[PDB]
RNA sequence: AAUCAAAGUUAUUAUUAAAUAAUAUUGAUUUUGGAUGAAUUUAAUUUUUAAUUAUAUUUUUGAAUUUUAAUUUUAUUAUUUUGAUUUAAUAUUUUUAAAAUAUUAUAUAUUUUAGAUUUAAAUUUGUUGUUUUAUAUUUAGUUUAAUGUUUAUAAAUUGAUAAUUAAUUUGUUUUAUUUUAAAGUUUUUAUGAACUGUGAUUUAUAGUUUAUUAUUUUUAGUUUAAUGUUUAAAUAUUUAACUAGUGAUGGCACAGUUGUUCUAUAUGUACCUAUAAAAAAUAGUAAAAUUAUUUUAAUUAAAUUAAUAAAUAAUUAUUAAACUAAUUUUAUAUUAAUAUUAUGAAAAAUUUAAAAAUUAAUUUUUUUUUCUAAUUUUU
RNA sequence: UAGAUGUUUAAUGUUAAUUAAUUUAUUAUUUUAAUAUUUAAUAUUUGUUUAUACAAAAGUAACUUUUUUUGAAUAUAAAGAAUUAUUAUUAUAAAUAUUAUUUUAAAAAUAUAAAAAUAUUGUUAAUAAAAUUAUCAAGUUUCAAAAGCGUUUAUUAAAUGCGUCGGUCUAAGUAUUAUAUUUAAGAUUAUUCUUGUAUAUAGAUUUUUAUUUUAAUUUUAUUAGUAGCAUAGUAAUUUAUUAACUGAUUAUUAAAGCGUUCCAUAGAAAAUUUUAAAAUUAUAACAAUCUAAAUAAAUAAUAAAUUAAAAUAAAAAUUUUAAAAAAAAAAAAUUAAAAUAGGGCAAGUCCUACUCUCCUUUACAAAGAGAACGUUUAUAUGUAAUUGUAUGUUUGAUUGGGGCAAUACUAUAUCUAUUUAUAUAGAAAAAGAACUAUAUUUAUUGAAAUAAUAAAAGGUUCGAGCAGGUUAACAAGCAUUAAUACUAAAUGUGUUUCAUCGUCUACUUAUUGCUAAAUUAU
């Protein structure tokens, strides 16, 4: 059967990112970019974005909302209490121009690239036209299973 | 969720506009034949004929076999009873007069004198009370 | 009789008979209850 | 066990008593299963 | 609507009461005649006294064998009475369903063949018994489950 | 209807006093007081029953993946009755089975009766064929097969998330097998 | 003393609402076989 | 009961020496020299010292 | 207010000891029923004249 | 001993409801058939999932009613892409949960004791608080339009033709509403023969009296009695009686103006008034109710009639009226128009009647601003 | 003070153009629905000790890994009374398991009775069919009334059942047969006479009685008869008993038994006689099990109480009030200790019944088809027909318009008589006219208890009435009101009544009530 009403919507309250399109319109915030919190807590705290979890529109803004972490450890290693910057929302964070250093609105544009024709969706400020590209992710260096991988030259044999 | 929280989620019959009555219903015909209402404004007798004028005549008094012939008023205690069914047309409107017994000539057209009937050529200016319509000599059903 | 011991019931209970199944076969078919069109008669047995 | 409620008519006149004979209202929206067949 | 019969008012109304009569409907009771059933006899009453063959025998499309797992509206009333009631054979042992977790006729392995008295089953069709026949690559060109990276 | 002659007319030889079928005349169907519950099997006990009644959609959802249904015309019924029909061809050559082995009976304790789990629709003689031709197992004299209601539980949210059901098949190998675990 | 209040009477009142498949099987012309014409 | 009782009816309950003596009486006690636990007189422990010489 | 007959105009929430016939003149006049319960209605006493009226 | 008047704040969590909108619609919640089909069939000239701009006619005299509106022309069966719009509604759960004044031989809370008492509503048909409802808290709880500003105009009459010196208003057409709760019923079709009827269904698991296979009977579940009396039970405990069924708790079979009946108007799923379903039946004709303090003109009546009270007078009421001799320089509620579910008058004065009261009678028929003053005294 | 001679809301309350103290004043004495109390210091609850079968329905709150077979497949512990409750679910089979849920220091009642002298029915409507017992658990007899042995929702001269008999049936069942009934077997007998249904019938009705149905009012012969027998009654006699409203006998005009009567008659219900354990009167006589407290925490009911007592008057009522004047646990006198039955009236509906009311009606008859059979008509209207009426007022009669009775009139008391019967269809077509209705005049028959009912009030049993006991004082059919029958048992009470001074009889018949009459004397 279904739940008790405020626990019915507690199920909506606890996991609000399960509704589709809870992820915002084409992504604008990536790791490391210039950012500061304007609303909520500590207005005017300039930080770099450490890590981003997308599906829920959440970001680890460094040096802001650093929440004391209760790290759980085994008998092997002794636990520690070190604080980490807690996943903080983005609806209350904006961008400061890496050059101008003032609160800028960062939005997408399509730009014909130079020597390549991707027309990749490029972020641009609405005041400075700061052409900020989308950062390219990294292929993990130490990835790969040694004993259970068919080699590409051995797996692409047409 | 509020009115009954389960009686209003599962659905029963929904009610709609309720049709009206024949809004000259209360000029019933046991007056449109028995009486006739005479009089100037603000005094309308309902004059009615004699009581004993068809049943037993032989032997009744000589000068009372004729009191049955005059258009006597009906006593006002009944005027107000019968004319009560006619007042109800728009109550609480202290300045509309009661419906009349017979249909006065100007109100019959008052129905078709309305801004919505101006496009019904038939049934306008009196077509019911008109003489019977004349048709093509070939008219046939 | 003023005493219904109600223990003479309860012995050799009847099958469950799940009458919702025949109630369903009616709707899962065009026919209503087979109104006295048949209504029935006891059919013979092989014995 | 069942009942037609109409009562089996003579084998010669197979239909007496249509439900319309009684001024019955059987709109599909009123009692549901209504709409007759002789129609 | 009792009179959906061939209209014959002064003559005798053939069959009138019999098994095969008209004016009784189509999806009626009184159709014991129609005992002809595609499912083999032995799977609706066991091949022997112990009700051996009894059950619901799903079958593979290709297999010519016929099983009694029907889903026609006329046949589900008995296919549930197998899954929830089960059969109490007249020999004393309860058949196809005897305990708690009611079987899933549609997740049975397919009927492979009619039972025989001498052995158990004449395996009438083996084309229903899958024999996974993938060659084991021990000769050359080794293939791990998933591929390498750039 | 309520008053007047139409009230008394019931005495004046009128059985059926009609209900006012001009008032509710908003024509949208009510629903009966013995209201039906939806077709979803609410139960998640061990006596959960398979619904035999065939649903319309389940056929349509079958076609659209068998052959592009609204767009690609059907394969001729001869091919569909043939072992060369793709889902009969994707099966005869690319089986899809999950014969998972339970280790709690084949761990450090030696066993002659290692237990498996096989999909509910793998009969005995197929489990033989399977281990024989895929895992080289060549010594299986008797297999012993149950059927278990898939595990059930309540997730932290609260919906009863019952896993699929399976089929314990305690095979009985000749020479016992074992697994070592060095700590 | 009715019987069977249990779960099978709790499914068989919920799963049987499932609408069976419908195919307009139109009447078979038994006596007038059309293909033998 | 053909009437509900106001508190002044429920309160008369607490005046007789039946309520008082049943609920509202403190028990006379003292410290068992052997067990150091509070104790009434005439009652002892399940213990050799407490059982041979009544503390 | 409730213009109860035979008793002025009463307030709402007032006393309904005397509205025995206001609760009975709110239902409305009998519909389809002779207004005159006894005494041979004055219409029936007078004679039909001029068959149409 | 006895009283003693007494605590208004949880704390903490977020995108449903309802109407509306005139674009889709072969039956929502696994994978027909899986023999090869015969088994997955709902269709017919009637107010129908089709929903219609008048007051005149005409009519069993009395619940019956008005005809294309522009001929495919738009009144038409409806949502995603503004948390889809709008306006009305607003929560539901988790855990919150508090408090210090009046005697000392007794009527009822005021500090200064004494004075003080219908609890209300109805019902009172003045058989005049007439034996009815209410434990308390909070929430929810009942629909007659209090208004007429310039285009603009109405108004009668015969039975009928007609006649209209016959004298005269108003109105840019005013309509819609009509209490609330409550039956037994009543009709319209769907479900039920697991209880119980009857149909059918079992061909020999204990005792015994008698010559007898018939027949007395062991007889622990059942014609009685106690207990129980919201009980361990919406029928159980103990117990009396009875008990001999080759003819019967039982395959499936009969269903509601009807089945069944060794017939009792009995039963056909724990009140047979079947259940289930769909209505707005009636209930003003002594049922229960009908929500807003501080106001600003009074009263009773009692007759014609009733296959016995919805109707009439008279009263009351809402709205409105004009100053005819009589007097003082007194004093005067008279009316019109509508609204109106009523038959019976304390103490007298008398009058019918075995009244043993009823009946006639006809004058009564109480709503206190506060401080104060006063002429009628349980001598 | 304060407009005035008493019943139709006051609102720019964030300027519904709001923006940090709006301090919102507006809240229905009952209704349901949700909570909370009272009953409740409680009613229930309470876990100390152990006599074995296996099926199927039924469940699935359900854990899992465990070694089923040599079958493919398939599935093996758990119900129903709302519950973990009264509760062996008896499909089978078996017979020695040291299988294992029951608080506790008392006497009242009460459920209950071990034990125990007399007495034996005097108790009571009535003793005797009334648990178990190792003290081994059983009354005998007579008479009168009474059939079959099956079967029943208030459990039986209920209804079955065999035979006989009446009727029907030779193109679906065997006419010593099977339908359709009435009776009841067995044994005696089964009487007199017909006005209607039925049959037969002849265009039909109308007529019309071989047998059958129903009838016999003085049928009344046989036969039993104060009897389940309309009153009269306790029938009058006889017994029987101390006492005979018992019961049995004789006969015998029995309010109107009667031939399907009567006899015969067995376990039944009575009446004797008699015996007898239930603790039957006398009669009272705890051995047993059923604490408090500690714990868990329900129910009816609930306007309030500081009054409640008590006495007295009352006035409409039973008294309850008003007034005066006082002054913890058992029991059931009062509050409503009760439920719910018992009335009767009103409007409403229900259900059944028949010479008179009326349809849907399937039968009978006519006609039409060269009548090949189905339909349609016409005339008919059936209780087979399920519609509606069957009153109102005073109590059972009356219904009209007058008059006399103080220009009062309940029907009071008396009488009169062209005092007139309005409308609508028909009838009379000029001005003139007929018919009929509770005579103000709306409807289309008359009857029932149907276990009648639902929504209401209101009485049979009374602070006041009425008619039939030696004539007259008295049982007691209408003005109130959950008081919810008479009597008995038990248990009280205030009176009042001659000289101390006064009020305890027990029985028989019937349980009606109160007498009769037996015990000396009552
Ligand atoms: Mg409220
Ligand atoms: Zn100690």
């Amino acid at each position: 059967r279904d739940l008790e009403s405020h626990q019915k919507i507690q199920i909506a309250g606890r996991y609000p990112y399960f509704s589709p399109d809870y992820e915002i319109k084409p992504w604008i915030w990536y790791p490391g970019d210039t950012v500061e919190v304007v609303s909520g807590e500590g207005a005017g705290q300039r930080g770099a974005i450490i890590a981003v979890v997308k599906y829920k529109n959440e970001i680890l803004v460094q040096n802001v909302n650093v929440q004391d972490v209760v790290i759980p450890a085994s008998e092997t290693r002794p636990e520690q209490v070190v604080q980490r910057e807690h996943p903080i929302s983005v609806l209350r964070v904006r961008h400061v121009d890496p050059s101008t250093n003032q609160l800028c609105h960062l939005e997408i544009v399509k730009v014909r690239n130079k020597e390549t024709g991707e027309l990749e969706e490029r972020r641009i400020s609405l005041e400075s036209g700061a052409l900020l590209p989308i950062p390219a992710p990294e292929e993990t260096v130490e990835a790969g299973d040694p004993l259970k991988d068919t080699a590409i030259q051995d797996a692409d044999e047409e | 969720p509020k009115a009954g929280c389960e009686e209003i989620t599962r659905q029963g019959r929904r009610v709609v506009l309720k049709p009206q009555e024949y809004f000259a219903q209360h000029r019933m015909q046991v007056w449109q034949m028995r009486f006739k209402e005479m009089g100037p404004p603000f005094s309308r007798v309902w004059v009615a004929l004699g009581g004993k004028m068809r049943r037993r005549r032989i032997g009744r008094q000589i000068d009372v076999k004729d009191m049955r012939y005059y258009w006597r008023p009906i006593e006002p205690q009944y005027q107000r009873l019968y004319m009560s069914r006619l007042r109800i047309k728009d109550h609480s409107n202290k300045r509309v007069q009661p419906m009349r017994l017979r249909a006065t000539n100007n109100d019959i057209g008052q129905a078709s004198s309305l801004k919505e009937w101006e496009r019904s050529s038939d049934r306008k200016y009196g077509a019911a009370l008109a003489p019977p319509k004349k048709r093509d000599f070939e008219f046939r059903v | 009789k003023s005493q219904h011991k109600n223990v003479l019931r309860k012995g050799r209970p009847h099958m469950q008979k799940y009458k919702e199944l025949n109630r369903w076969q009616r709707e899962a078919q065009g026919i209503t209850k087979w109104e006295q069109g048949h209504s029935h008669r006891p059919q013979p047995y092989v014995e | 066990a069942a009942t037609p409620g109409v009562g089996i008519a003579p084998e010669t006149t197979p239909v007496k008593y249509v439900p319309e004979m009684l001024n019955i209202q059987n709109a599909k929206w009123w009692n549901g299963r209504g709409k007759p067949v002789y129609r | 609507v009792f009179h959906n019969a061939p209209s014959v008012y002064p003559f005798t109304k053939p069959f009138h009461d019999t098994p095969y009569d008209q004016d009784r409907g189509r999806f009626d009771k009184t159709k014991n005649i129609l005992r002809e059933n595609k499912w083999p006899a032995w799977m609706d009453h066991g091949a022997d006294g112990t009700g051996f063959g009894i059950g619901l025998n799903r079958t593979h499309p290709l297999s010519k064998l016929r099983g009694n797992l029907r889903r026609n509206p006329s046949e589900i009333p008995r296919v549930l009475n197998m899954m929830i009631q089960g059969v109490w054979h007249k020999s004393g042992n309860k058949l196809y369903f005897r305990g708690g977790k009611p079987p899933n006729p549609s997740t049975h392995p397919y009927l492979t063949g009619e039972p025989c008295p001498v052995y158990g089953w004449k395996v009438t069709d083996p084309g229903v018994i899958r024999e996974f026949n993938l060659p084991q690559p021990e000769d050359k060109t080794r293939y791990k489950p998933y591929v390498a990276l750039q | 209807v309520n008053q007047g002659i139409n009230l008394w007319r019931s005495r004046m030889g009128r059985l059926h006093k009609g209900w006012t079928t001009w008032e509710y005349n908003r024509d949208v169907i009510p629903d009966p007081r013995p209201f039906p519950e939806p077709a979803v099997n609410n139960y998640f006990g061990r006596s959960r029953i398979w619904n035999p009644i065939a649903g319309k959609i389940g056929l349509v959802n079958r076609k659209a993946e068998e052959w592009g249904w609204p767009h690609q015309r059907p394969p001729p019924t001869g091919l569909r009755r043939s072992p060369e029909y793709f889902p009969f061809f994707f099966s005869r050559y690319f089986p899809d089975v999950e014969v998972r082995l339970v280790l709690d009976s084949v761990l450090n304790n030696e066993t002659t009766r290692p237990i498996f789990h096989i999909p509910q629709d793998m009969s005995k003689q197929e489990l033989v064929n399977y281990l024989k031709n895929i895992y080289n197992i060549d010594n299986v004299v008797r297999i012993r097969v149950r059927n278990m209601r898939g595990r059930r539980f309540k997730n932290e949210v609260g919906e009863i998330k019952s896993l699929p059901d399976y089929k314990v098949a305690v095979v009985e190998l000749d020479s016992p097998v074992s697994i070592v675990f060095k700590q | 003393f009715k019987q069977g209040q249990g779960m099978f009477s709790h499914q068989l009142k919920r799963i049987l609402n499932k609408k069976s498949l419908h195919k307009y099987n139109w009447d078979p012309l038994h006596m007038y076989d059309p293909r033998k014409l | 009961p053909k009437r509900k009782k106001n508190p002044m009816q429920l309160r008369r309950k607490t005046y007789g020496l039946h309520f008082k003596e049943r609920y509202l009486k403190l028990e006379e006690w003292y410290f068992c020299p052997l067990c150091a636990e509070p104790k009434k007189q005439g009652e002892w422990c399940r213990r050799e010292d407490c059982r041979q010489i009544k503390p | 207010g409730h213009n109860v007959i035979k008793m002025g105009w009463m307030k709402i929430g007032g006393s309904w000891k005397y509205s025995r016939s206001y609760n009975d003149a709110r239902r409305g006049f009998a519909k389809g029923q002779w207004q005159e319960r006894k005494m041979t209605p004055r219409f029936m006493l007078a004679p039909r004249v001029s068959a149409g009226g």
